[PDB]
C-alpha cells in the first residue's frame, strides 16, 4: 500500500495493453528522439554499420491519468510488460538486440 | 513442521511488496554500496 502503490494498481486495473490509446478516434502521434552513443565500425564487405543508441519514445494514453500530488511515476522495466508500447522495428537493420544486463 | 517457520516468515515479508518502487521512496534516497570482484581479468580484444 501507500501511495504510488494504489496509483498504479488503480491505473493498471481495466487496462488491455492489445489495445493502443485511441484505438478508434484518431492516430497515436508519437514523438521519438535518439542520442548516439558510438557509431562502431563501418564493415564494407559485409555493408553494415553498427550503432549504439538511447532510443527514447513520447506519446499519451488516456488511460495513463492519475490525479494525486506526485507528478513523475519514475519507473523501472518492470512496467513495460503491463503497458502499450509502439512497435517500433528498424526497416534497415540486419540484425540487433537491446541489453539486459544487470 | 519445521520449514513452515521459515516459510511464514518468508510470505510474510512479500505479503503486500511492491517490487515496483524503491526503497525510501517518499522520504529519502536509496543508497547502493558496491564493489568489485574481479576474478579473471580476460584477454584484451
Ligand atoms: C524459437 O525459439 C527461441 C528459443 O526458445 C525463441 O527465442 C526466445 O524467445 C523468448 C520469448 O521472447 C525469450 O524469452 C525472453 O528473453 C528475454 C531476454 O532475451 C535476452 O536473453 C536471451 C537469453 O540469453 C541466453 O543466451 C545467451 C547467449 O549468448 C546467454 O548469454 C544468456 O546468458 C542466456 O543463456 C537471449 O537469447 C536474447 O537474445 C535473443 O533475442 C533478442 C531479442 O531482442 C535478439 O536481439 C537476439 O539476437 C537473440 O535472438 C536476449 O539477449 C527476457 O527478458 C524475457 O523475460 C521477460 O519477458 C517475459 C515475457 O514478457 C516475462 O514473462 C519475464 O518475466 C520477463 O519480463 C521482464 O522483462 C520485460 C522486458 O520488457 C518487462 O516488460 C517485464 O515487466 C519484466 O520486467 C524472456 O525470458 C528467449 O530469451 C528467446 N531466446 C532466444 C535464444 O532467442 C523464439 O522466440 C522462438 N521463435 C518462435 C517464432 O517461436
Amino acid at each position: 500500500e501507500g501511495d504510488v502503490t494504489v496509483i498504479l494498481n488503480n491505473l493498471l486495473e481495466g487496462y488491455d495493453n492489445k489495445l493502443r490509446p485511441d484505438i478508434g478516434v484518431k492516430p497515436t502521434l508519437i514523438h521519438t528522439d535518439m542520442y548516439v552513443n558510438s557509431i562502431g565500425p563501418v564493415n564494407a564487405i559485409n555493408m553494415e554499420y553498427t550503432i549504439d543508441i538511447f532510443f527514447a519514445q513520447t506519446w499519451y494514453d488516456r488511460r495513463l491519468k492519475f490525479n494525486s500530488t506526485i507528478k513523475v511515476l519514475r519507473l523501472n522495466s518492470n512496467m513495460v510488460g503491463k503497458i502499450w508500447i509502439p512497435d517500433t522495428f528498424f526497416r534497415n537493420s540486419k540484425k540487433a538486440d537491446a541489453h539486459w544486463i544487470t | 513442521d519445521n520449514t513452515t517457520v521459515f516459510t511464514r516468515i518468508l510470505d510474510r515479508l512479500l505479503d503486500g511488496y511492491d517490487n515496483r518502487l524503491r526503497p525510501g521512496l517518499g522520504e529519502r534516497v536509496t543508497e547502493v554500496k558496491t564493489d568489485i570482484f574481479v576474478t579473471s581479468f580476460g584477454p584484451v580484444s
